[PDB]
């Protein structure tokens, strides 16, 4: 294998994958988010500014 | 009258609609003729395959008139047929067994939108995302393929 | 890569990685247990030897094995590469974000001039006959004594006296105790004119020795007896400073009196007083109590107008304050109630005006953010050539610091003034302070008019001796603001401008914040090699906090440059305009496209000079932009209003239709594709994280197995023809 | 979303700053879970009397407190109102933070150890704390806290960390005093877990561990586990 004109070669065939076998559950780290959640509600608030002071 | 009486989903042949008894379950006591509505349908599928089955919507309304609609096939039967499967997982996220690549998820995404009615506000990073949930929900992942698949016709109700 | 070097086992002093910065629990403090610990060292598994050992063997053979058949077969360029500091990391209080560094300048004694006007705050010892012994032997020991300690209490914040020095000092211990015996028995007309000697001349505001809980007792019982004004001496004498020394009760009855008696206060300078002391309040209800009563009082004379405006510059109310929902603006509809009361007087005589009652509306002005008093400033500017000789030390900086930043940042001036007090500055050059000093060197950068006879002989030797380290951490913006503004690219010199701020054990204010990270773009451009990160931990707060676009509502007000031609944008033509961008929340762009990456930024009267140049900030801002490839169409608002009416529509069109090809083929040409490439390096760099080490090396050989994919190579060749000659 | 989809493509610029943000707080909390903000707490109260039973306080809504002290100290209890008592747990800082009452002219240090509601009626019975005094030692509870980490290869894929113990009781003998602990498990493995002594090795002069409370050095915390596929596939086959 060599890197051709047309081509991209890479390393590690299994790993690219395995990246794509992962599937983030919604559930294991459940704990994190409500440090997290009850943080993020107010962010909402600042895109709504955002994306609308062009309308103003 | 215009008032809506129901909303039914189905799933049809392009150019062999029929007045199969399978469907009259759904039609018989609303006193639609299967055989004028069918008509209209093979009408405009006449620039389809005939082997592919689609899905209509039906605003059945309380005069017995009808307003048919047409709509894309079954985003999951799309898949089956690139991926060369039949029946997929049991479980999901757990076992993640199957692969396309992108190249015809940017192919099968002008399908819903070249047709059904509610993308056409819809870019096409919203459609290609939408899948990639359906597509977490099956044991399917998107990874780069160069190779290309060889036709297969995977099964549909009808 | 990294990984595959990585150790097979770690040390306990291994586990736990390096950082760029020590904890605030890492000082060195009292009491200590280092020399009694012993160390503790991580077991290794007993099976994980068994292991160690076997690979450290098939190791030891193929090294000879190999070699057997050798026989048959035949940096970091800011403190240079070694040595660097480690930030102390802490959490913060609010107050290092917004406090005015005291250092570099001779406060007290060039503060106590601004308010002197006032007499009735005017502290006097000698007023005190019985204890003036006393308390005057006391300053000696203060002074005389080692350090600096009374020159310390309000400069150095970190330090106190009222437990450092007072309560340690055993001879002042006996002074006060002196006291304590007969405050009680005083009359109640010579305590307050007391308490201004313990809290300015002495510093004593806390009730350490209990002296202000015997002075309330002695204060409460004769309330009745004082006037008015003599009750507002001791609000000024407490809570003027950090600790009110009163209690609440105490100040509740001053508080609640004197709202009820202003139909008695006679003259205006008592309401100056007052308003200058009862600054503090954060009960909204009562200021417009004072401003209701000011509107009443027309005032007949000139010294009065100076004598509200200094003291209504200082003593606003704040909007924090303020409620959340509240009247649009009404914090500026507080202000013109006066600025309407006032405008006729101070413009009618302004010619009548004086060096100490001159720097006072200079800065009753600036503070005020206003742009209308020029009228005052014409008979200012021919006041200073004509007395320009006899000025003092103090007049000539407020002057070069006032005319500066004249109506609302942007300058009032001729080269007449400034080429005028180069000379009075540089006779006083030894007197003034870094912040004077520094402050000079804004208003000629922010001109362009620094002499290259002047930048040698006084700024050069000051900043090289002064910019690493003994210069206040404020005064470094006036300087951070100038050297853009003078274009300047030595390295030497923006090292120590680098080097202060991340050996300062302050962190940076938010106050003076916008060219710490100005000069940060600034530098990048310039040279890319430097790492800022030292330089961002000192900015981590500021940065939190800091958005741009807050500026939004004040200038969709007062900019009709802004609006006219957007008008144009919107109605009449078609693009995807936007409006006010924030560039990475330093700059806000007037009007942009996207994503073209494009600019439509404006000159005007605030951003032109006489000579029709744009300012220096004007083309500071343009430089970055182009740094970022982010398109630019300078507009100069006076070339575009001589345009004729129809052609003006189409002239934009033609200009912006153009900006955006030599965009468009821009990233088509360069950064779609690159992004790929980029994009799938960092695809690898995933990959090779999620190695099984132990799987992957499987030996001493490494044999990757290898994926190909179609890649388009044809539209870039400098990156195939340089992986191919590395990669083999 | 709030806005149409056909504005939002002509504004999709505008999102780094909603993503620029989120660096700004997230890593400033994972930095500063360690440290103790340095804000003075202040807590007006009256002293204990005879007098002032537990039911003639509880319809005035006040509450007792108590303090237990240290080496050579002598025990103080007090009285306080209720609201004050769930202000100071309010607090994130609660775990830990100093907490000073003034009767008079004094102060007393304290900290939070925990406090008694009667169940069934569930009204404030008592506040308890613990002494703090600057020279001499006193127990606090240092919470430890994981930071996550995408730089160790393990911990990325497939794996697990595992906290055993949420905390640490230590013995100050210093005016501030970490509020917390933060790790980061670059250097952990399956093959070696961290242990008690790994920290004992890394803290300031005026901080020392008390054996009395804790089992052993020895004693671990944070344990990784092996690799998911290669149970997986093992698991089927």
């Amino acid at each position: 294998x060599x890197x051709x004109x047309x081509x991209x070669x890479m390393k590690f065939k299994r790993e690219f994958k395995f990246l794509i076998k992962k599937k983030n559950f919604k559930f294991k780290k459940f704990k994190i988010l409500l440090k997290i959640y009850y943080s993020i509600k107010n962010l909402i608030n600042f895109y709504k500014i955002i994306k609308l002071n062009n309308f103003k | 009258m215009a008032e809506i009486k129901a909303i039914i989903n189905l799933r049809l042949l392009a150019g062999i609609a029929k007045p199969n008894p399978k469907m009259g379950q759904s039609l018989g006591p609303l006193g639609i003729n299967m055989m004028h509505f069918c008509k209209d349908f093979n009408a405009a599928t006449a620039h389809i395959r005939s082997d592919i089955p689609l899905r209509v919507q039906v605003a059945a309304k309380v005069d017995r008139s009808y307003s048919y609609i047409i709509k894309p096939p079954e985003t999951s039967w799309l898949i089956k047929k690139v991926i060369m499967k039949e029946k997929l997982t049991q479980y999901a996220g757990h076992v993640n067994l199957d692969y396309i690549d992108v190249r015809y998820v940017y192919e099968i995404a002008k399908i819903k939108k070249e047709i059904d009615i509610d993308f056409k506000r819809a870019t096409l990073e919203s459609i290609c995302n939408c899948i990639i949930g359906q597509c977490n929900s099956m044991g399917v992942n998107v990874s780069i393929i160069d190779e290309k698949p060889k036709p297969f016709n995977p099964k549909a109700k009808v | 890569f990294k990984g595959f070097d990585k150790n097979r086992w770690a040390t306990s002093a291994e586990v736990f990685p390096e950082k760029p910065f020590k904890y605030g629990y890492d000082k060195q403090q009292k009491i200590k247990t280092k020399q009694d610990r012993q160390w503790y060292e991580a077991p290794v598994g007993a099976m994980t030897k068994k292991r160690f050992q076997t690979a450290d063997f098939r190791a030891y053979q193929t090294e000879l094995e190999e070699a057997a058949q050798k026989t048959l077969e035949g940096k970091d360029e800011i403190f240079g590469e070694q040595g660097a500091p480690k930030r102390y990391y802490d959490r913060i209080l609010q107050k290092e974000l917004y406090f005015h560094h005291r250092n570099g300048k001779h406060f007290f004694e060039q503060a106590d001039r601004k308010i002197s006007f006032l007499n009735q705050f005017t502290p006097q010892i000698e007023k005190v006959p019985e204890l003036a012994e006393t308390l005057k032997t006391i300053l000696k020991i203060a002074t005389e004594s080692e350090g600096s300690p009374l020159k310390r209490a309000g400069i150095d914040q970190e330090f106190i006296i009222e437990d450092d020095f007072y309560s340690e000092n055993e001879e002042c211990k006996k002074l006060f105790e002196e006291i304590k015996q007969k405050v009680s028995n005083m009359n109640y007309r010579l305590l307050p004119d007391l308490c201004l000697v313990l809290s300015f001349k002495l510093r004593y505001n806390k009730d350490v020795f209990g002296i202000w809980e015997k002075i309330e007792q002695n204060f409460m019982q004769s309330i009745h007896h004082y006037p008015v004004m003599e009750l507002v001496k001791m609000r000024y004498a407490s809570c003027a400073l950090s600790p009110k020394s009163l209690s609440r009760d105490c100040l509740k009855a001053i508080h609640d009196i004197v709202f009820t008696e202003l139909h008695n206060v006679p003259s205006v300078l008592d309401l100056s007083h007052l308003l200058f002391a009862f600054r503090h309040i954060n009960s909204l209800k009562y200021y417009n109590l004072i401003l209701d009563e000011i509107c009443r009082r027309p005032i007949k004379t000139l010294q009065e107008a100076i004598a509200l405006l200094f003291v209504f510059s200082h003593s606003l109310f704040p909007n924090y304050k303020r409620k959340e929902i509240r009247e649009k603006d009404q914090d500026l509809k507080e202000k013109h109630k006066i600025v309407d009361h006032l405008a006729d007087a101070l413009a009618n005589n302004a010619k009548q005006i004086q060096g100490d009652d001159f720097v006072r509306v200079l800065i009753g002005l600036n503070n005020l953010q206003l742009t209308t008093f020029k009228d005052v400033l014409t008979h200012i500017e021919r006041y200073i050539i004509k007395n320009i000789d006899t000025l003092d030390a103090f007049q000539t900086s407020n002057a070069l610091y006032g005319f500066s930043k004249a109506n609302n940042n942007a300058g009032f001036g001729s080269e007449q003034l400034y080429k005028a007090l180069q000379k009075a500055a540089e006779k006083h050059w030894s007197q003034f302070s870094n912040a004077d000093k520094a402050r000079t060197f804004y208003a000629f950068a922010f001109q362009d008019l620094v002499d290259p006879v002047f930048r040698k002989k006084f700024i050069q030797p000051w900043l090289n001796e002064n910019l690493e380290s003994n210069l206040s951490h404020s005064e470094l913006h006036y300087v951070a603001f100038s050297l853009m503004f003078e274009q300047n690219k030595d390295a030497e010199i923006w090292k120590k401008f680098v080097k202060n701020i991340c050996k300062n054990q302050y962190v940076v204010p938010v106050l003076n914040y916008y060219p710490i990270k100005l000069a940060r773009y600034y530098m990048q451009s310039i040279f890319p090699k430097w790492n800022f990160d030292i330089y961002k931990l000192a900015c981590q707060d500021a940065e939190a906090t800091w958005d741009a676009s807050r500026q939004i509502d004040s200038i969709m007000e007062n900019n009709k440059e802004w609006k006219s031609i957007g008008v144009l944008l919107q109605n009449r033509l078609e693009f995807n305009s936007i409006g006010l961008d924030n560039f990475e929340n330093l700059l806000l762009i007037d009007w942009a496209i996207m994503p073209q990456r494009v600019a439509i930024m404006i000159q005007g009267a605030r951003q032109t000079l006489p000579n029709g140049k744009p300012t220096p900030l004007h083309r500071l801002k343009l430089q970055l932009l182009e740094n970022h490839k982010f398109a630019v169409f300078n507009l100069i608002y006076k070339d575009f209003e001589a345009i004729s009416p129809d052609q003006k529509i189409p002239y934009l069109k033609k200009t912006i239709e153009e900006l955006i090809a030599k965009q468009d083929t821009y990233i088509k040409d360069v950064e779609e594709p690159q992004q790929w490439l980029s994009f799938m390096d960092r695809m690898q760099e995933l990959t090779y994280r999620n190695i099984m080490i132990g799987e992957a090396t499987k030996g001493g050989v490494i044999d990757p197995e290898i994926q190909e994919v179609q890649f388009d190579w044809s539209k870039l060749q400098k990156e195939l023809k340089e992986r191919q000659k590395q990669e083999e | 979303t709030i806005v149409g989809s056909q504005f939002d493509a002509q504004t999709e610029h505008v999102n780094k700053l909603a993503l620029d943000l989120a660096n700004k707080k997230y890593r400033k909390m994972a930095l500063d879970q360690a440290v103790l903000r340095k804000e003075k707490v202040v807590v007006p109260a009256e002293f204990r009397t005879e007098k002032d039973s537990l039911i003639s306080l509880k319809k005035e809504l006040r509450s007792p407190v108590y303090i237990k002290g240290h080496t050579g100290i002598p025990d103080v209890d007090l009285i306080a109102d209720n609201r004050q008592v769930f202000s100071i747990r309010r607090r994130l800082q609660f775990q830990n933070q100093s907490f000073y009452f003034k009767v008079g002219n004094e102060e007393f240090r304290c900290t939070y150890d925990h406090i008694q509601i009667h169940p069934m009626e569930k009204w404030l019975v008592y506040s308890k704390y613990r002494r703090y005094v600057v020279g001499k030692p006193n127990s606090i509870f240092l919470p430890i806290n994981i930071l996550p980490t995408f730089q160790n290869n393990a911990i990325v894929r497939g794996s697990e960390i595992v906290q055993l113990l949420d905390g640490i009781w230590v013995n100050s003998y210093n005016d501030e005093y970490p509020h917390s602990i933060v790790i980061d498990p670059e250097n952990l493995s399956k093959i070696r877990p961290l242990r008690i002594g790994d920290i004992h090795n890394f803290l300031p002069d005026g901080v020392e561990i008390d054996k009395t409370k804790c089992l052993s050095l020895h004693q671990k915390v944070i344990k990784i586990t092996g690799d998911k596929e290669r149970k997986l596939d093992i698991a089927l086959q």
